[PDB]
C-alpha cells in the first residue's frame, strides 16, 4: 500500500481557513521525495525534521490540513506568529514537529468577477488554542445590547471574504497550504517511509 | 557570515523608495534579519528571513537578500520611518549571532516644527528646603537644534544653566530641557527670571515671577 | 500578547557581580530558543549570549568569557544571566529576546529567523560610586495653555527612574523629558502632563528602583 498524499496535495477542492480540513494518514508507506525534490512548491517549511532524512523515520500517524490563504499571511502558518489566520483561523502549536508547504494557486482558485467563495474570521473573542477549528456562523457581539441573531449597529458577521482576482498581487493572489504533521505516540508506527 | 557590512548612513527624500545593504559571505544560507531602533525604544524586528515581514509593520518595509548582499526596501518613507536600523545572522561555525553596526536613516526635507516652550516656578516646597530651580522644558521643535539663553531681570544670566541635548521624541520632533540653579534669595533679589529659546533665528520667551 | 519583562539590574561595582532575570508570557518557552543582547550608550546592538532548550546549547560571545552564565527554567518561563567580574564596557541596556524556531529548507538547509520579540530593557551601570536618591517636588499649574501641571525629580544617581502619573492609566499627554548629567554627576528629570483647563487631583508616582525610593506626590493649584 501507499499513503493518499497525492490526494490530500492535488485535491480539485481546497478548504477555507475556518473551515480548514484534516486528513489523517495512517498504516501505509509514504515516500515524501515527490514532495521534497518537486519545485512547484513556493514555502516548504519543515520544523524538527529535516526533509531529506523524513525518508528514514517513522511515526505513529500522519496528519494533513489543507486551506487556501492570501500569499501575505503564509508566513502566519509557521509556529509563534500573530495574525488573523493565526489567532483566529488556524493556530501552530509551539512545539510543532512537521513541515508547512504551499504554493500559487491563482490559476485555480481565481476569476475574472473574482472568487469570494474563501473566507477567514475576522472576529472572535479569543485566540485559538494550537489545532483548533471554529465553524460558527454567531453574530459577534462588540455591546451589552444582543444581536438576536441579525445583523446590526455593534453586531457584526464574524466571517469575511477573500477576493481573489487573477491580477491582484502575489501576496494577495490564493494560495493552497498543506501542514504535514508527523504525530508519534506510545504506539505502534503505521506511517514509515521507504526504509 | 561572522562580519556584517552596514553603510553607515543613507539619506532619502521623503517619498522616495530607501535602500540599506547588509553585506557578507553567505549570508543568505542562513537568513538575513532587519531590526528598527527608535531612539530611547527598544529594536523592533521589521523584515526577518530576508523577506518574511512581521504582523502590524507596515507593508512598504520589504527585505531581499542576494547571495552576500541584502537590501532592506522602504517603498515609502516617512518622518517616522527615521531610525538606526541592524541586520542580523547566525554563524553555525562560531555559533554566534552577528549584528551590524547600524544604518542611520534620516529623511531630508521634513517640515520646520516651532518650539513650544514651558516654563515652571521653584517649589514652595524647595524654597522651603531652601535650593532653588527653575525648569524651561522645550519640545515639538524641528529641527534639533536650539539655543537656550536664559535673562535675569531681563539681563542676560549665564550661571547655574544645564542644557539637556536635543533628543528625539516619540511625537518624532525633538525635545529639551533646560535647568537653572539659584539660591531662594537670588529669586527673591530679581523680580523676573526666565528662559529664551532660539529656534532657526526666531526666540521664543516664556517668564515666570515669584 | 507576547510580553518579555527584564528584571534585575542596577549599579554594580568594578569587578562587582550581577544576575538578571527575564519572565515570560504568553509563549510556552522550551520550544523557542532564547537569547540576551546588549546596547551600549551612544553604540550599537550587540549579541551577549544565546540557550537553547534541546541539548541545553549554550553560545556566548566572544567578549564574555568565564565570567557570564545563561541559565533558562523552562517550567518558570525565566531566563537568567548571571554576570561575575564587571567593567566599564559592560555597562548597556539589556534585552532578553525570543528567536523564531530555526527550520529545515527543502533542501534540508537549516535556516535560523531571528528575534520576533524583545523586551523593554534593564540598564547595568558600573561606576565606583554610591547610589543617590531622588527628590520628587511638585510643579505648579503652567502660566501659555494654562492646562499643564508637572513634577520635579532632582538629583539621581544613578538612573532608570520611573515617572508615573496617578495610577498609570493616564496617558493624557504625560512626557518624561530627559534627565541632565550635572557636573555632580547627578541626574534630574522633569515630567509634565496636559491636563484639562476646566478641571480631579493629580499625583505624580516617582520609582527610582536603584536607590529603594518609591515617592508619590499630588501637584496642586
Ligand atoms: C500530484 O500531482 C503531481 C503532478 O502531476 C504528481 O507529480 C504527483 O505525483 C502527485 N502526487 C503527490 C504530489 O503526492
Amino acid at each position: 500500500n501507499l499513503c493518499p498524499f497525492g490526494e490530500v496535495f492535488n485535491a480539485t477542492r481546497f478548504a477555507s481557513v475556518y473551515a480548514w480540513n484534516r486528513k489523517r494518514i495512517s498504516n501505509c508507506v509514504a515516500d515524501y521525495s515527490v514532495l521534497y525534490n518537486s519545485a512547484s512548491f513556493s514555502t516548504f517549511k519543515c520544523y524538527g525534521v529535516s526533509p531529506t532524512k523524513l525518508n528514514d523515520l517513522c511515526f505513529t500517524n500522519v496528519y494533513a490540513d489543507s486551506f487556501v490563504i492570501r500569499g501575505d499571511e503564509v508566513r502566519q502558518i509557521a509556529p509563534g506568529q500573530t495574525g488573523k489566520i493565526a489567532d483566529y483561523n488556524y493556530k501552530l502549536p509551539d512545539d510543532f514537529t512537521g513541515c508547512v508547504i504551499a504554493w500559487n494557486s491563482n490559476n485555480l482558485d481565481s476569476k475574472v468577477g473574482g472568487n469570494y467563495n474563501y473566507l477567514y474570521r475576522l472576529f472572535r473573542k479569543s485566540n485559538l488554542k494550537p489545532f483548533e477549528r471554529d465553524i460558527s456562523t454567531e453574530i459577534y457581539q462588540a455591546g451589552s445590547t444582543p444581536c438576536n441573531g441579525v445583523e446590526g449597529f455593534n453586531c457584526y458577521f464574524p466571517l469575511q471574504s477573500y477576493g481573489f482576482q487573477p491580477t491582484n498581487g502575489v501576496g494577495y493572489q490564493p494560495y493552497r497550504v498543506v501542514v504535514l504533521s508527523f504525530e508519534l505516540l506510545h504506539a505502534p508506527a503505521t506511517v514509515c517511509g521507504p526504509k | 557570515q561572522s562580519a556584517l557590512t552596514q553603510p553607515p548612513s543613507v539619506s532619502v527624500a521623503p517619498g522616495q523608495t530607501a535602500r540599506i545593504t547588509c553585506g557578507g559571505n553567505n549570508i543568505g544560507s542562513k537568513g538575513v534579519q532587519w531590526y528598527q531602533q527608535k531612539p530611547g525604544q527598544a529594536p523592533v524586528l521589521v523584515v526577518y528571513d530576508d523577506s518574511d515581514r512581521p504582523s502590524g509593520i507596515p507593508e512598504r518595509f520589504s527585505g531581499s537578500n542576494s547571495g552576500n548582499t541584502a537590501t532592506l526596501t522602504i517603498s515609502r518613507v516617512e518622518a517616522g520611518d527615521e531610525a538606526d536600523y541592524y541586520c542580523q545572522v547566525w554563524d553555525s561555525s562560531s555559533d554566534h549571532w552577528v549584528f551590524g553596526g547600524g544604518t542611520k536613516l534620516t529623511v531630508l526635507g521634513q517640515p520646520k516644527a516651532a518650539p513650544s516652550v514651558t516654563l515652571f516656578p521653584p517649589s514652595s516646597e524647595e524654597l522651603q528646603a531652601n535650593k532653588a530651580t527653575l525648569v524651561c522644558l522645550i519640545s515639538d521643535f524641528y529641527p534639533g537644534a536650539v539655543t537656550v539663553a536664559w535673562k535675569a531681570d531681563s539681563s542676560p544670566v549665564k550661571a547655574g544653566v544645564e542644557t539637556t541635548t536635543p533628543s528625539k521624541q516619540s511625537n518624532n520632533k525633538y525635545a529639551a530641557s533646560s535647568y537653572l540653579s539659584l539660591t531662594p534669595e537670588q529669586w527673591k533679589s530679581h523680580r523676573s527670571y526666565s528662559c529664551q529659546v532660539t529656534h532657526e533665528g526666531s526666540t521664543v520667551e516664556k517668564t515666570v515671577a515669584p | 500578547e507576547v510580553q518579555l519583562v527584564e528584571s534585575g539590574g542596577g549599579l554594580v561595582k568594578p569587578g562587582g557581580s550581577l544576575r538578571l532575570s527575564c519572565a515570560a508570557s504568553g509563549f510556552t518557552f522550551s520550544p523557542y530558543s532564547m537569547n540576551w543582547v546588549r546596547q551600549a550608550p551612544g553604540k550599537g546592538l550587540e549579541w551577549v549570549s544565546s540557550i537553547r532548550s534541546s541539548g541545553n546549547y549554550i553560545s556566548y560571545a566572544d567578549s564574555v568569557k568565564g565570567r557570564f552564565t545563561i541559565s533558562r527554567d523552562n517550567a518558570k518561563n525565566s531566563l537568567y544571566l548571571q554576570m561575575n567580574s564587571l567593567r566599564a564596557e559592560d555597562m548597556a541596556v539589556y534585552y532578553c529576546a525570543r528567536a523564531g524556531r530555526d527550520y529545515y529548507d527543502r533542501s534540508g538547509y537549516q535556516r535560523f529567523p531571528g528575534f520576533d520579540y524583545w523586551g523593554q530593557g534593564t540598564l547595568v551601570t558600573v561606576s565606583s560610586a554610591s547610589t543617590k536618591g531622588p527628590s520628587v517636588f511638585p510643579l505648579a499649574p503652567s502660566s501659555g495653555g494654562t492646562a499643564a501641571l508637572g513634577c520635579l525629580v532632582k538629583d539621581y544617581f544613578p538612573e532608570p527612574v520611573t515617572v508615573s502619573w496617578n495610577s498609570g492609566a493616564l496617558t493624557s499627554g504625560v512626557h518624561t523629558f530627559p534627565a541632565v548629567l550635572q557636573s555632580s554627576g547627578l541626574y534630574s528629570l522633569s515630567s509634565v502632563v496636559t491636563v484639562p483647563s476646566s478641571s480631579q487631583t493629580y499625583i505624580c508616582n516617582v520609582n527610582h528602583k536603584p536607590s529603594n525610593t518609591k515617592v508619590d506626590k499630588r501637584v496642586e493649584p
